[PDB]
RNA sequence: CGUACACGGUGGAUGCCCUGGCAGUCAAGGCGAUGAAGGACGUGCUAAUCUGCGAUAAGCGUCGGUAAGGUGAUAUGAACCGUUUAACCGGCGAUUUCCGAAUGGGGAACCCCGAUCAUUAUCCAAAUGAGGCGAACCGGGGGAACUGAAACAUCUAAGUACCCCGAGGAAAAGAAAUCAACCGAGAUUCCCCCAGUAGCGGCGAGCGAACGGGGAGCAGCCCGAGCCUAAUCAGUGUGUGUGUUGUGGAAGCGUCUGGAAAGGCGCGCGAUACAGGGUGACAGCCCCGUACACAAUGCACAUGCUGUAGCUCGAUGAGUAGGGCGGGCCGUGGUACCUGUCUGAAUAUGGGGGGACCAUCCUCCAAGGCUAAAUACUCUGACUGACCGAUAGUGAACCAGUACCGUGAGGGAAAGGCGAAAAGAACCCCGGCGAGGGGAGUGAAAAAGAACCUGAAACCGUGUACGUACAAGCAGUGGGAGGCACCUUAUGCGUGUUAUGGCGUGCCUUUUGUAUAAUGGGUCAGCGACUUAUAUUCUGUAGCAAGGUUAACCGGGGAGCCGAA
């Protein structure tokens, strides 16, 4: 009634999970406490992605190469088969999650299950030879 | 299982749903009251358009800060601005996820399916014109002091409801979790329940 | 609302019967009517209360809660005094709910 | 004289309250040569301040609203005004001193005139402009250093701080001699993303795009001649809606406690009206107010209408493109942009561009111009706040930017609360006294009497308990003896202090070692020092599992990111 109602109003949701006592980024409270690193801990940081160098001065180092052609478009057998049906080549690729803004891909016999689909892709390895023969269809 | 609605003579049954979530009473406390915190105010900082002109401003020394509209602002120097320190987003507010917020809808919409909690209603209750007749509803329901928890539906606002106390009209699309429990609790109606599914 | 303008009764206080015209309304809510005074010390009917002091507020000071305007319900007090100009005022007071 | 306590005081903490701040949000947004902003001096019967006006001086007139009382904050004394309807709240007009852009000339507010520059020009200032102000936003120029690089000359901080000039309420850009995943996109900004990628760099530290895509918002058009005219231009009439502000009005029971209920208990009621305030204590139904409706103001932008007026033909802009010398600046690399000196083309049967140069494709055509829309503060009005609470919060809840300091620029406090009502101590005694004291009165309470609620600690006086002028020093613990004093915690069970005896060198940092002739503090209270986003890497807990998560923007999105050899 016109009572000061039990509990009807705001602190209620959810804790985001855990009690959560206060607010996160406490550690070593206000006051005076650990949280840190003692010795030479202050002014700076230790670390900063380096060294003296001994070990970054000078090892088996290499070199920056030159931007390639970015193949290697996972395209297995089943998830191609177990799906859809034929004409999957140059153009039905975007239905699948086979479809990168750059080209060429691959075959990698995850399943055996006969198809017998057909599939170009412009590209090829042991398996892709195999099967796409057994079953049928032509590479390319 | 089975969720049993109920009639607009609150009869023992009618159809049935429900929602498969691991209920948490872990996910129904805070969030709201964090809802209730951060749903009041936040300085933010660097979030606004605000340029500077650089000299030249207006025939007078204008330093060349964060401004916009015609007040500086970012700038830890004038109010409203960044923060100068570490560890916290808005105002005195719950940092934190859009997980677990979400996390806690789903959890929240699994709530409804436990024994001691609130009811499925048929459709036929967005019709009741008159708000009398829902305390009625509530009666029979044996839920009146629900009334103390909050209130819900579907299609539309319920008109008849909204007056009710601490009646908080929401729609099965759009619903946070302060809707689905104001205050780790609730109510809703048949569509709805089919509706929040997605 | 009040006017000093309209009839006021007393009901609680010593001057319980009285009748009298209000003589001004003050911030404080508290109301003189017509009538109600005290007794000075040379014998002069001014409004005050009652008690040792120097200068002084004037007004025997009554409060709303305890007078008698219009007052729709079974009570010992009568009839009261009342602007027209306005005419939808009018309507109002012939009301036997309104004024 | 040591300690504890008691009564009173000091002091002002604390608790409660707060007519103030702090923060966010919505709305609204310019003022001035018909001389403003600001300042000075005046003005009310008495008025010193503040406020309002200004010599028709806290005011005059008109209309509307409002309403019977009123003569600002100050509730004084006297007096006066109002129903020939005032006070009070809103449009328009009149008046509107002097200085001040002032502008005749001079000048620390005083004395005599369109000053100065400039355009038109009947060259007469005759007709006009500029010359100032305004919180910070946009644009155009000039342009550091401390600092980082743990040194420093590139680089970095900076194109920042600071200097100059100018606009608007908003500014800049802009219809492509573009982009360059193409049988394609296709004006320009801005947001998200693409990217921390390409690129730059003692390639050291660091620095750092764009195309595209997803969105917001969409509009395209002007210069020689021929011809002719519904674009434009001038003028007229003149809103809706919306936004802001203001406005209309009735109603209170029973029992108990109390000085009084807005209490407790019992019963009942309203709600397109589950805001707030007031009223002798927690009143949705006692009063205002809130729904409702009305009125005023701003909006005034627009639309309609009168007279104007299409369309056609050809070309299309050189000290430029470009080259050389010397610099600035940029992410700009032989591949950014701009300045300065010198040199210097061709023309669409031409030329430029697609991130190196020169001959062969695709795209587009500079060296002329304009162009709506997409946001951004907080002066001002209103609202809100798990914000603070008067050594807190704005420096300012109290005369505050006042008192006060400095030649000046400039600097800059502290001070909140009587009581329901003042109802604020009548009368009497005392005294040098409107001081004060006693007595007495009011009230629930003055153990509220006026820097007056509550009122602590340090501390003062007195007094109480117990010591105490042979006594040795942490000033205790345990044991046993002495007593004195008190039996609101009856039980051989305790307190206050204490005589005597056995032991006992405050407390904190630095240092190998400090009680230490090592440093710091006279005492007290209050004050007084690890925090933000992003990214990376672990850990504990929890959900679901080769899938998983979205970002801008929409409850959808999957761009994109990571993982999958």
């Amino acid at each position: 009634n016109t009572l000061s109602p039990a509990e009807g109003s705001k602190k209620a949701g959810k804790r985001l999970g855990r009690g959560i006592g206060s607010g996160l980024g406490k550690t070593g409270g206000r006051g005076h406490k650990g949280q840190k690193s003692r010795s030479g801990g202050g002014v700076r940081r230790g670390f900063e992605g380096g060294q003296m160098p001994l070990y970054r001065r000078l090892p088996k180092f290499g070199f920056t190469s030159r931007k390639a052609a970015i193949t290697a478009e996972i395209r297995l057998s089943d998830l191609a088969k177990v799906e859809g049906g034929v004409v999957d080549l140059n153009t039905l690729k975007a239905a699948n999650i086979i479809g990168i803004q750059i080209e060429f891909a691959k075959v990698i016999l995850a399943g055996e299950v006969t198809t017998p689909v057909t599939v170009r892709g412009l590209r090829v390895t042991k398996g892709a030879r195999a099967a796409i023969e057994a079953a049928g269809g032509k590479i390319e | 299982m089975e969720l049993v609605l109920k009639d607009a003579q609150s009869a023992l049954t009618v159809s049935e749903t429900t929602f498969g979530r691991d209920f948490n009473e872990a996910l129904v406390h805070q969030v709201v009251v964090a809802y209730a915190a951060g749903a009041r105010q936040g300085t933010r900082a660097q979030k606004t358009r605000a340029e500077v002109t650089g000299s030249g401003k207006k025939p007078w020394r204008q330093k060349g800060t964060g401004r916009a509209r015609s007040g500086s602002i970012k700038s830890p120097i004038w109010r409203s601005g960044g923060v100068t320190f570490a560890a916290r987003p808005q105002d005195h507010s719950q940092k934190v996820n859009k997980k677990m917020y979400r996390g806690a809808l789903k959890s929240i919409l699994s709530e409804l399916v436990r024994q001691d909690r609130l009811i499925v209603v048929e459709k036929f209750s967005v019709e009741a014109p008159k708000t009398k007749l829902l305390a009625q509803k509530l009666k029979d329901m044996a839920l009146e002091d629900v009334l103390i928890i909050t209130g819900e539906l579907d299609e539309n606002l319920f008109l008849a409801a909204r007056n009710l106390h601490k009646v908080d009209v929401r729609d099965a699309t759009g619903i946070d979790p302060v809707s689905l429990i104001a205050f780790d609790k609730v109510v809703m109606t048949a569509d709805a329940v089919k509706q929040v599914e997605e | 609302k009040i006017r000093r303008d309209d009839e006021v009764i007393v009901l609680t206080g010593k001057d319980k019967g009285k009748r009298g015209k209000v003589k001004n309304v003050l911030s404080s809510g508290k109301v003189i009517v017509e009538g109600i005074n005290l007794v000075k010390k040379h014998q002069k009917p001014v409004p005050a209360l009652n008690q040792p002091g120097g200068i002084v507020e004037k007004e025997a000071a009554i409060q709303v809660s305890n007078v008698a305007i219009f007052n729709a319900a079974t009570g010992k007090a009568d009839r009261v005094g009342f602007r027209f100009e306005d005419g939808k005022k009018v309507r109002f007071f012939k009301s036997n709910s309104e004024t």
